[PDB]
């Protein structure tokens, strides 16, 4: 598969298909390391995310801080 | 015609009659594009520190998404206007608090 | 007085006819008065968020795609019936596919 | 070496810090291929490019197709 | 203050007084940015057939690039502003002429 | 008549002082009337694009990276030198680096 690096603003970039991105559950916004080995530039996806538990938000929740519901409005 | 079709992370401009909503877009482009909806969460200049709260920086106003009010809307019925994106990480912190309820 | 505080997997009728699978749990329900759920409908067409709702004589189909935060304590909730697990984590799977 | 994929007008991409681009010989408007193993997307310069000799082009020049020098001017 | 500095591959419109010079960027940014200069090849709507001719596509009107007329230009001194860019194709198809030459 | 036309590897002096090193064939230079070539100055500064000249009294060091086409047969132009196939490589090398 042939793509290039191109200027994208300021930053050096290359572009992939959708049908590629989406062969490999990549997203748009999703993070990639990209670790360089032998001649191949290399780019995979990050394991490790933030985690939270549902104790520790919902604890935090307090009548204080809490929202209402958002009013999404009609067309 | 050219539309505007809305991609993940997308800071987006959701409209109602009058109007409209700021909100972070969650879904790919491939089911917002095919269905005319997508899933995102609302945005707020109102930042309580409630816990569900991801701040979102760099943004034309300081503001907060709030990630427990995940909605389904149609984006494409109510004509939608992007306004920016969000960083990888402010979606990374969204989706992991979406997690907690719903994963 | 007693209340009914929906838990996850609960299918509810809200006020404001709006049947809904709760999918947040209970814990985060009753603290805040808002809830996570998806809408259900009687007939199934094919839709690939189908999800089907066994021993559920009406609304037997939840749309998985089709999330809603409601104000459940505001607005008024009643329990009309209970999804099992399996099916609430086939909902909770696609829902992932398509964000998580 | 952490990135993101992002859209890029109707496409995917990914950004490279140009440290990293020059320390790997590419250039902006660089060809690459990227043909993918297991988990990781891969990306790699071209090695094949158009060969042309001194005695084809030379020959084909012609009293008729030579072209003057151009004129640059002066700032 | 922002100023335009060139890329290899860009299409730029380089003055001169009055006025100004279609070209190829052949060198890199480092390279054009640290010096103030930038090697090119000019291009024009004249195409004859020579061999060192190498069409361009996609541009705001027909033309070609002049592989054997490399220049090294002052374009920060001149003022340079870009036009587009060349397909990664026909910029190795200019460097393959090129290094026929001078390779 | 006799005429000199320029080789690759030769130093020569462009009529308009234009001390200069033609880095193309001698093939395409008789073909066109054209011919690249880098031009000459005579102290070195240590720029990193400069190649000493050895042998050359005057105008000893190129400047590789500043390449030009010069219409040699229109304006005219005549040899001072010669420069060493090695030099020429490494002014032929820098400028590969460069743009190739």
């Amino acid at each position: 598969i042939h793509s290039s690096v191109k200027r994208w603003g300021n930053s050096p970039a290359v572009r992939i298909p959708a049908t590629l991105m989406q062969a490999l559950n990549l997203n748009i916004d999703d993070e990639v390391k990209i670790d360089l080995v032998d001649g191949k530039l290399i780019i995979e996806p990050v394991r490790k995310e933030p985690v939270f538990t549902l104790a520790e938000l919902v604890n935090d929740i307090t009548p204080e801080n809490l929202h209402e519901n958002i009013d999404w409005g009609e067309p | 015609v050219s539309r505007y079709v809305p991609d993940m992370g997308d800071l987006i401009w959701v409209d109602f009659d009058p109007g409209h909503r700021p909100a972070v877009v969650l879904s790919p482009f491939m089911y917002n594009n095919k269905t005319g909806m997508c899933l995102c969460v609302p945005c707020t200049t109102q930042s309580k520190g409630y816990p569900f709260e991801v701040v979102l920086s760099g943004q034309e106003r300081d503001g907060v998404a709030l990630a427990d009010q995940v909605k389904s809307i149609a984006w494409r019925a109510r004509g939608a206007t992007k306004k920016g994106t969000v960083a990888p990480e402010e979606l990374q912190l969204i989706k992991a608090k979406i997690n907690v309820l719903i994963g």
